[PDB]
DNA sequence: CAGTCCCTGTTCGGGCGCCG
DNA sequence: TGGTCGGCGCCCGAACAGGGACTG
């Protein structure tokens, strides 16, 4: 007998269609399992055909967990409300979050589970479950409580959650808290375990609310970037400079003050690849003021929170990978690596799967925003593998890009 | 209450702000229209049918088929533009059972619903808008005015209703007999369990009378107590199953509506017949007009299509699916980008078979169509039976290692092992990592005139060596790969290529064994007869030593 | 600095096969 | 006679997206 929010679509757009995609034997038996529990308790119920609306759902294990999460894909869904949750009920982001030695990620999706859900909306939130062998045909049901994952949860609970929560930050003032879907970071400078502690403070504030919690542990500071790097030779070859050009090239459309006058000047001829060039004077001031610049920052590289992050991931071999986050094509708000990730040496698809979880974190983290992916993959091989590896509760946007490199210019 | 209700029914509006269908009938033959009247009568008995005054606005056409393997005949209302108006549904079909899905059991029972659809309760309100009008033997009589009072065949909303209305009345037995498989499949009802004949004879007919109790009935006639049994099209025995027999079509002459056919049966086939091409008979189709035109065979087809007629001749047959043990997928290059598999659990006893020959891609390699093949299995592998095989696979541990680790894309295979069954597939050429010493250097470049479409392709080496070449009817691409083609010609067994050319560093870095191009073919060509081959990119119009040089001679 | 042209790859709807 | 519905599969071709290189 709470009131619920109503809710709509940006307007002139329908709900999501989406068909549901295969799952394994083990993630339909966990499925079943969940959903039959959330039928009995009034969270879900059965629907029919008539509905015209579905959402993928499948089931994943949170890092460690051993025990299985049903996950459902509201990225169709949460496209279609986005003005709802952005442009009204949002959350503001806490620029200090980045800044805390130590940040740590609850999953509070239970919660969401108690407030009911705008009867008109709940049309919109069906998922059908898959059979095995299609012994039968599709089970449609809808939600009828704030759905996990959905973008209007944290938003409707947000009047909710910041009373259960104000006890706790005004026994703690310093301690930053910020919510993003289905989790709560929880931002503090303590120690290792005065922080541990208080956040089992957190999860009894939680329970006395009948909110059960099941954490991830960040450490921002820590983060660093990748810099942009030019080798250090005794000597170079013709093929060495060459490619020192090139990068440099590159680069300069990033830092506008490369140079490559005094650098070009040694490949005037026509000459071996192998042929040892000695380096002028000129050439090594030359070199030496770029590899000063490109420590430098880029000018005016500053983020816009109207404008959506993009996040392109390259491949460089030997269980590395670098990344960089931007707006605006070369001015980039974060470049990184990544470096003997789970799956390192065996399984490219769980590296870059592990790699889109981290970037996205630390986009969430950093600017309360999850980027879209440019993934260097083909669109079948993701697709195939992709739910296999995934730990995470929320699902960003990705496209799928083919594009070689000419220049290992990120790694080295 | 004039006509009783049945079932829960499901609501169905109409598209907003539009109206019931008008369409004036169609003028059936005589000799059809006697099939009608006699059936629709029968209807209202019953209360799957009601008269309508022509308070009832609403006319759309009929027309009837008979039904195949019998004499009756089936009573399809034509509601393409109803279809257009009523709102959109849900399909809650995902799929096509299997029978290498289906596990051994003790006793099965294949059961039909009869007059399925006839069985299940169209909405009230929306009963209205099917209203059609009966025709007579001569045009004098008018035929009277009909509204379904249950689903009727030919709406769009008619599957999808049935199937989640069948699940609800289904649901309640199930949760009693945990223990009985239903594979639920539109009307038809596959059950199966391992109690023995005379108790699961019981269940039967007690599921039978469950049924019953919502108005579906289980004929007799279409009852299946002995095997074996007919159901999707296969024929199941106790320990094995196969597709029933399928009819090559003998022409002697070919139409293009021919080949379609042909080929559809032929991938109906592959699914357990091993080995079957569809490569050049699918040739034969593409870029053509007219669905009648006539086509001839080449030599090619011909071919082909007698070793497929072969592999019919023997029967075959697929075994079922036992979750104690592995599943194992096995797949063999059978050249032209055509590939088949195997997926089996105790050796030479296949569960089913595929073949994969979708061409990805301008250029590409085994390797990477391998990739597909295994991705396009395990999909295939988790629908049917919810996990993935083990592979068997013709490529060497050490060639797949080279390839994915050093492709700038991710890729990976699930666990598989090597089998040694040639063609094997390889890599057949591989691009030095450094450039190599004492080889000569040749810079390379190439121009066009995108107006003339006239252009040049040249090289420049430090031995002083060079070439220009003229070309007519090319583009700047072109030229790119022709002048790396002169540079690979004019070389020895190993030589370091300098180009400025994106494009075709992409193509040749990728390792492509086969191209839709000739000119990237005959690269590949000249790239397996090297030794070694270094490329290098530098950037166009910086000033770079050979590639300033040779882009003024393709220029000019 | 737009606007093309190449070239590639995706998507989608057409035909057929198969199942109700 | 020619004519309906949903599902899945294949192979096709056309229509569309988008990334570089070059033209003014
Ligand atoms: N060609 C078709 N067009 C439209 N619907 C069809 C067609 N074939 C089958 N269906 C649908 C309607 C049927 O009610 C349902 C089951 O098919 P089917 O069993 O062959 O007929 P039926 O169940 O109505 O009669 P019966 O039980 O005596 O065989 O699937
Ligand atoms: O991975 C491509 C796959 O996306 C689908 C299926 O889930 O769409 C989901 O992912 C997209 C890309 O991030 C989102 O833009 C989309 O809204 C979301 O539903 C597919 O239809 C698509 O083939
Ligand atoms: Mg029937
Ligand atoms: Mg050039």
């Amino acid at each position: 007998p709470i009131e619920t929010v109503p809710v709509k679509l940006k307007p002139g757009m329908d709900g999501p269609k989406v068909k549901q995609w295969p799952l394994t034997e083990e993630k339909i038996k966990a499925l079943v399992e969940i959903c039959t529990e959330m039928e009995k308790e009034g969270k879900i119920s059965k629907i029919g055909p008539e509905n015209p609306y579905n959402t993928p759902v499948f089931a994943i294990k949170k890092k460690d967990s051993t025990k299985w999460r049903k996950l459902v894909d509201f990225r169709e869904l949460n496209k279609r409300t986005q003005d709802f949750w952005e442009v009204q009920l949002g959350i503001p982001h806490p620029a200090g979050l980045k800044k805390k030695k130590s940040v740590t990620v609850l999953d509070v999706g239970d919660a969401y589970f108690s407030v009911p859900l705008d009867e008109d909306f709940r049309k919109y939130t069906a998922f059908t479950i898959p059979s095995i062998n299609n012994e039968t045909p599709g089970i449609r049901y809808q939600y009828n409580v704030l759905p996990q994952g959905w973008k209007g949860s944290p938003a409707i609970f947000q009047s909710s959650m910041t009373k259960i929560l104000e006890p706790f930050k005004k026994q703690n003032p310093d301690i930053v808290i910020y919510q993003y879907m289905d989790d709560l970071y929880v931002g503090s400078d303590l120690e290792i375990g005065q922080h541990r502690t208080k956040i089992e403070e957190l999860r009894q504030h939680l329970l006395r609310w009948g909110l059960t919690t099941p954490g991830y542990e960040l450490h921002p500071d820590k983060w660093t970037v990748q810099p942009i790097v030019l080798p250090e030779k005794d000597s170079w070859t013709v093929n060495d400079i060459q490619k020192l050009v090139g990068k440099l090239n590159w680069a300069s459309q990033i830092y506008p003050g490369i140079k490559v006058r005094q650098l070009s000047k040694l490949l005037r001829g026509t000459k071996a690849l192998t042929e040892v060039i000695p380096l002028t004077e000129e050439a090594e001031l030359e070199l030496a003021e770029n590899r000063e610049i490109l420590k430098e920052p880029v000018h005016g590289v500053y983020y816009d929170p109207s404008k959506d992050l993009i996040a392109e991931i390259q491949k460089q071999g030997q269980g590395q990978w670098t990344y960089q986050i931007y707006q605006e094509p070369f001015k980039n708000l974060k470049t990184g690596k990544y470096a003997r990730m789970r799956g390192a040496h065996t399984n490219d698809v769980k590296q870059l799967t592990e790699a889109v979880q981290k970037i996205t974190t630390e986009s969430i983290v950093i600017w309360g925003k999850t980027p879209k992916f440019k993934l260097p993959i083909q669109k079948e091989t993701w697709e195939t593998w992709w739910t296999e590896y995934w730990q995470a509760t929320w699902i960003p946007e990705w496209e799928f890009v083919n594009t070689p490199p000419l220049v290992k210019l990120w790694y080295q | 209450m004039v006509p009783i209700s049945p079932i829960e029914t499901v609501p169905v509006k109409l598209k907003p702000g539009m109206d019931g269908p008008k369409v004036k009938q169609w003028p059936l033959t005589e000799e059809k229209i006697k099939a009608l009247v006699e059936i629709c009568t029968e209807m209202e008995k019953e209360g799957k049918i009601s008269k309508i005054g022509p308070e009832n606005p609403y006319n759309t056409p009929v027309f009837v088929i008979k039904k195949k393997d019998s004499t009756k005949w089936r009573k399809l209302i034509d509601l393409r533009e109803l279809n257009k108006r009523t709102q959109d549904f849900w399909e809650v079909q995902l799929g096509i059972p299997h029978p290498a899905g289906l596990k051994k059991k003790k006793s099965v029972t294949v059961l039909d619903v009869g007059d399925a659809y006839y069985s299940v309760p169209l909405d009230e309100d929306f009963r209205k808008y099917t209203a059609f009008t009966i025709p007579s033997i001569n045009n004098e009589t008018p035929g009277i005015r009909y509204q379904y009072n249950v689903l009727p065949m030919g709406w769009k909303g008619s599957p999808a209703i049935f199937q989640s209305s069948m699940t609800k009345i289904l649901e309640p037995f199930k949760k009693q007999n945990p223990d009985i498989v239903i594979y639920q499949y539109m009307d038809d009802l596959y059950v199966g369990s391992d109690l023995e004949i005379g108790q699961h004879r019981t269940k039967i007919e007690e599921l039978r009378q469950h049924l019953l109790r919502w108005g579906l009935t289980t004929p007799d006639k279409k009852h299946q107590k002995e095997p074996p049994f007919l159901w999707m099209g296969y024929e199941l025995h106790p320990d094995k199953w196969t597709v029933q027999p399928i009819v090559l079509p003998e022409k002697d002459s070919w139409t293009v509506n021919d080949i379609c056919k042909l080929v559809g049966k032929l991938n109906w086939a592959s699914q357990i017949y091993p080995g079957i091409k569809v490569r050049q008979l699918s040739k034969l189709l593409r870029g053509t007009k007219a669905l009648t035109e006539v086509i001839p065979l080449t030599e090619e087809a011909e071919l082909e299509l007698a070793e497929n007629r072969e592999i019919l001749k023997e029967p075959v047959h697929g075994v079922y699916y036992d979750p104690s043990k592995d599943l194992i997928a096995e797949i063999q290059k059978q050249g032209q980008g055509q590939w088949t598999y195997q997926i089996y659990q105790e050796p030479f006893k296949n569960l089913k078979t595929g073949k994969y020959a979708r061409m990805r891609g301008a250029h590409t390699n085994d390797v990477k169509q391998l990739t597909e093949a295994v991705q396009k299995i395990t999909t295939e592998s988790i629908v049917i039976w919810g996990k993935t095989p083990k592979f068997k696979l013709p490529i060497q541990k050490e060639t797949w290692e080279t390839w994915w680790t050093e492709y700038w894309q991710a890729t990976w295979i699930p666990e598989w092992e090597f089998v040694n069954t040639p063609p094997l597939v390889k890599l057949w050429y591989q691009l030095e990592k450094e450039p190599i010493v004492g080889a000569e250097t040749f810079y390379v470049d190439g121009a066009a005139n995108r107006e003339t479409k006239l252009g040049k392709a040249g090289y420049v080496t430090n031995k002083g060596r060079q070439k220009v070449v003229p070309l007519t009817n090319t583009t700047n691409q072109k030229t790119e790969l022709q002048a790396i083609y002169l540079a690979l010609q004019d070389s020895g067994l190993e030589v370091n290529i300098v180009t400025n050319s994106q494009y075709a560093l992409g193509i040749i870095q990728a390792q492509p064994d086969k191209s839709e191009s000739e000119l990237v073919n005959q690269i590949i060509e000249q790239l397996i007869k090297k030794e070694k081959v270094y490329l290098a990119w530098v950037p166009a119009h910086k000033g770079i030593g050979g590639n300033e040089q040779v882009d003024k001679l393709v220029s000019a």
